[PDB]
């Protein structure tokens, strides 16, 4: 008697999957979904490297501080790599306004161009040099921030400024500017003269005004002085207006905004890696054709879709015997 | 499983069955051999590639989070911002491990539906012209052609011609 | 199918029958007709309409997003707030997607399921008095009277009647 | 042989739907449970007109532009619409504090009744109609926003005002007023007299004291000075107290919140459409039994839930032969 | 049932057979009652408790809310947070219910199978040594030794034994 | 003919379960996975007594509210319970400044041990106790709060304060100050001297300069004036430094943050229970092994998973005839 079967396969294969009733079930043909490996580099996106600020806080680069002079001029950039604690942020001990807020706006931001809109020369009637502080040491010297200006007295008088700054530019103008609070009224009249100071600052959306609060404070970086930095976007064909008889920081350069896009500010530890990637995470970049990874959350590019698992194993085939 | 062919009544699957994932093995006075059914075997190609796919292009729309840096006057909000941002992330893991878990199981009992179906479609086929050992084999009252046997796999094995050695020959 | 009725074993519906999902077609000497399952094809429809109120009252508790405006000082929170509502649409949208899916490919092995056990509801009823094509029908070794065949769609098709002239019409 | 079949339905229904394993499958019957339609209208919410802002924003509205009379005197509404931006806002240039918590105030808010708690003719120490500026024109003359006065020295002189209102009435008061930052120190002065000028307010929770603050400012609507308006919720039996000796822009009139409930603030660029709805949606309203919908996530009403889908559809049926 | 088993083609379920969830009742000369199927019966309880602690640990991810408080100043942030959580607390709330619904369903069906699985496994091995009344059991054209019904139980049922008792008893 | 049957369970239980397309399905077996009850007290959490603050706000508690000296000491806490609206919070009528962020500090603080860093006897040149409010009463007698001291002019006059504290702990202290807003100017002079006054502040991070702002306000607690607090953390080994010469509300006591730890501040009407959790609710203790409960989504300790479902059951047996 002749005789057929119906049969099923099976073979060598020892992948396990699970299933909601039964856990390691050896399957004959499964796909894996879960991209588990990088590179451990920082690398270019698409061929636009990223600007890696080594020991730099954002604030350190954009005030000009002296031990960040490697990003005194800055080429464009895919992202933007920041440590978790720079070592070089304030130098002159202090604060800056709405600092988060302006992180967040360069996350949109991938190219700047340092412009000069005060030159420094141009204080005829106070000390422009003068200036400096051991607090912000270059080369062994006393420095400060480089983009703006710690104006002082001149022969003994501090005559009250009255600027103005039209942005004559295609693009909008990132601008920083600043006050010192000293810590007596014997410092506040050595170095300004005028016992009672203002900052006044006015655009077309803007209108501040400063006083300097003298208070005991701690000694920081050695200094119990305060610098308080101030920004604000000056759209093309504003102007920005300042008058002050004392305590101002001014302006020297700032920063036009060529290239804006798709950006974003990675925290990580590493520094560039010297490679191309069109996925990349804080703890290296990612090369997979894989639909998922758990490598790290905040990402950047064209990226599998992340989840916390393990792994994630789909059965393709049948049972195997 | 739940339909019972797949490690049930066909206790064992075929190492020597590499066409393909379910089929036959005939057993003639003609030499025997493994033929796999690729018509059974292509459906379930065509439906186990369109489940990946959907399974990846539901998870398109998935969250995608974002850094964002609080002041440390700021902390109610920084707190809020990474529980909502954690939640989202549990949500969308549990989200694929659960549809990865179901969908799995319901991709074996589709190999094991599929078996039963061919198993059943064969069996139908014969009615009393063979016999059924009930292991996964089925025995003709009659003698099979190498072309007969493939009659039965194509789904035009003629009845009303064995009808006859098949029913004198018990 | 999952159960091998619908597009199966039984290659096509019937565009006659009319009355309801499935059914019967007896054929004797009185007249032959469709008459519906109306036991098999009620009990369908209780099911389905609870699915469909089921999956309804089920993306009740569901997200409804809400207007926030903030200024151009507090970028990080309304982009938190885009995120996190956008966020709540994506789950809320593969869910409802996800489960019409699901329940979908549910839906329909649920009707193959309810073909095969009508079929076999039958098959279990008639034992030897019949022949199985496997086609979907069923060929009696007696002749079915019109209230015979009734008592079979009924379930009280008598066995102990026919029982001889089944056996001795072989 | 008599013979008995087992069978199934089938039509020319072609109606398709998805499932996991399979698309596009025809099936005998289907349930769509996506409404995709609307009428493209806004409509009276369940008989209640919404208030349709036209060309003036919410600050156009509660401070009183000239060019925004139309709302002078709103009816109670469902909810309220405004564009994305409203050509009439803050006519003479500056700013609203806290504009966005008031924006979100009202989306709590049925209806104003508008009342004069400080009449304009109550002011004999100084000018109460003078008032009136070139940045605010009404009819081709200077105007100002109606709600507040704009007080001005009388005879060369602006004595401190100390002015209180008591809320004597059943409801809480939305009240607001201002202060005025000059260009210049001599504008202060040809304006207001006194040089140094303040203004304190106070409530049971509220304590306030604005400083002018002056600085060299780009025109807007031709103005480089700014008013900057302020506002508080004021209790039944609650007063709100005022002392000022300069820069000054009075209350006039006040907002009783004579009905609460729900509501909200839509953007939409459409405006009244004379028909009335229970769901409606920037884009239009919705009339349907659906239970998901995919016109705006932004609806207000007994409303389907918002998903995303282009279709949504049940099998109900078999698969079609 | 979608197997068609329970409360199908085995009407009833049996009170009187404490053991496990399935099994049989022989009646024989040397007396009846019931025994439970350990193997089946133990099958189904792997499955099932596996299938509890999965849906537990698969919610073990679950928000967990926090209470963040706002001034009379921050109501925006106060109703985005509010909003958020109760977002999360819905997402998880439907998460739960539907999982719990669809597998509730699923296990069911699944006892369904696992009797329809063991009624299938006797028939395949009893062949025609015994009569198919369709009602859930079997008699054997031959008459059955307490140690042979444990033998179809075991799934040892000696067909080449009673091979001719049963076929000269028709 | 002897004959073999294959046969399920069924049994005289009762319990329905739902299904996708059927609900209240009587099966042979299930498993209730939702806790449903609870105890109706605030328990000790693992041995750890919570703080319960009866009538008393946490503002009362920290600045030392004289209705509030059941927290004079206050032990060790698993977690806080606060009223809805305690009765006592700020007794004379003010605001506290960044309360919400310094609850929110709180939630993860286990216990603190009040110490004095300026005692009340250490102002030779100013009244230290006299000091007092009738809006702040003391068995019948005009009392004020605890932990900071209201310094009035002493013999016609205040010379200006310059006092600094330095945290030589080893942990971080939460120090809490205050200025006061009054009434008139004829009030300042009386109580202060001085009519131009200030308070500045400093730290390694913190620069403040308080002005105190004069209005005419409602009566609150029969008090016109107005108390303003601020607070800080100070980190070991760096000092706080004041300065003013009108409206000081100096600190007496401050707080060493002891311990650190998983807290909350629980919103609770109920007060102490006597017993013992694993699991607390502002409702009730729960001690079940269910994996869901629901009974309140705010909860502290080894929890159920919290759903809002009536209930949840889990069909583990066969449909029962
Ligand atoms: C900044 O400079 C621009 C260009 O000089 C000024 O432009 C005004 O208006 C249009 C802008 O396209 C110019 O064509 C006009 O010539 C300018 N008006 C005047 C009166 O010069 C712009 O006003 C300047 N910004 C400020 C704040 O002064
Ligand atoms: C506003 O006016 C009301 C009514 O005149 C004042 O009401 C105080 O307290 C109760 C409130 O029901 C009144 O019956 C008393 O007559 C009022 N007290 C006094 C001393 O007149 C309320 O005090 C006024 N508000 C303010 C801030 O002065
Ligand atoms: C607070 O007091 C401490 C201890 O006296 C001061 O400590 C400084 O730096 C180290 C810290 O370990 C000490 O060993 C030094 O002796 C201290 N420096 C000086 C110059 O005394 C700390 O500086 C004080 N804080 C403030 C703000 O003065
Ligand atoms: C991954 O990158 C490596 C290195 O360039 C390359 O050789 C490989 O083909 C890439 N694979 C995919 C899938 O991109
Ligand atoms: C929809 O509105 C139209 C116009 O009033 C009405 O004729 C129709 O009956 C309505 N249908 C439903 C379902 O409300
Ligand atoms: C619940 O607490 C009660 C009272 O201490 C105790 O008797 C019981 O054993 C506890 N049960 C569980 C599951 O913890």
């Amino acid at each position: 008697g002749d005789q057929i079967c119906i049969g099923y396969h099976a073979n060598n294969s020892t992948v396990q999957v699970d299933t909601i009733m039964e856990k390691n079930v050896t399957v004959t043909h499964a796909q894996d979904i879960l991209e588990k490996t990088h590179n451990g580099k920082l690398c270019s996106l698409d061929g636009v490297k990223p600007l890696i600020l080594r020991d730099c806080s954002v604030a350190g680069w954009l005030l000009g501080n002296p031990m960040c002079d490697e990003f005194i001029n800055v080429p464009e950039w895919s992202y933007i790599v920041e440590k978790a604690s720079p070592a070089n942020d304030l130098c002159y001990p202090g604060d800056f306004n709405d600092y988060e807020e302006l992180k967040h706006l360069l996350s949109r931001i991938n190219h700047f161009e340092k412009i000069q809109i005060i030159p420094k020369s141009s204080w005829p009637n106070h000390e422009a040099s003068l200036g400096v502080s051991s607090a912000c040491p270059y080369l062994g010297e006393s420095s400060f921030f480089r983009n703006v200006v710690w104006l002082i007295k001149k022969n003994s008088s501090y005559p009250t400024i009255k600027r103005s700054y039209n942005n004559t530019n295609q693009e909008d103008l990132l601008v920083l500017w600043g006050i010192h609070h000293p810590n007596d009224a014997a410092e506040q009249i050595k170095l300004y003269q005028n016992p009672n100071t203002y900052i006044s600052v006015g655009t077309s959306t803007l209108n501040q005004r400063l006083v300097p609060t003298i208070a005991t404070r701690s000694k920081v970086n050695g200094q119990s002085g305060r610098m308080e930095f101030f920004w604000t976007i000056l759209k093309p064909n504003d102007a920005i207006n300042f008058e002050s008889n004392g305590n101002f920081i001014a302006p020297e350069y700032a920063y036009k905004i060529v290239k804006k896009g798709d950006s974003a500010i990675m925290k990580s530890e590493l520094e560039y890696g010297n490679c191309n990637t069109k996925c990349q995470t804080p703890m290296g970049a990612i090369n997979s054709s894989m639909p998922f990874h758990n490598i790290h959350p905040l990402t950047i590019g064209e990226c599998p879709k992340y989840v916390k698992s393990n792994r994630l194993v789909l059965a393709t085939g049948l049972r195997n015997t | 499983g739940l339909f019972g062919a797949i490690a049930g009544f066909i206790e064992g699957g075929w190492q020597g069955m590499v066409d393909g994932w379910y089929g036959y093995h005939h057993s003639n006075e003609q030499g025997s051999g493994y033929a796999a059914d690729k018509e059974s075997t292509q459906k379930a190609i065509d439906g186990i590639t369109n489940k990946v796919n959907s399974i990846i292009n539901k998870m398109n729309t998935q969250f995608e989070a974002v850094g964002r840096e609080f002041s440390n006057l700021e902390r109610r909000i920084e707190n809020l911002n990474k529980k909502m941002e954690d939640g989202f992330l549990d949500v969308w893991t549990y989200n694929a491990e659960l549809l990865v878990l179901m969908e799995n199981e319901r991709t074996l009992d589709f190999h094991d539906s599929n078996v039963k179906n061919l198993y059943d479609k064969v069996r139908l086929q014969l009615r009393d012209n063979a016999k059924e050992l009930g292991n996964g084999c089925f025995e003709f009252y009659h003698k099979c052609d190498d072309e007969c046997m493939e009659s039965v796999k194509n789904g035009t094995y003629d009845y009303p011609q064995y009808s006859e050695e098949a029913r004198l020959n018990r």
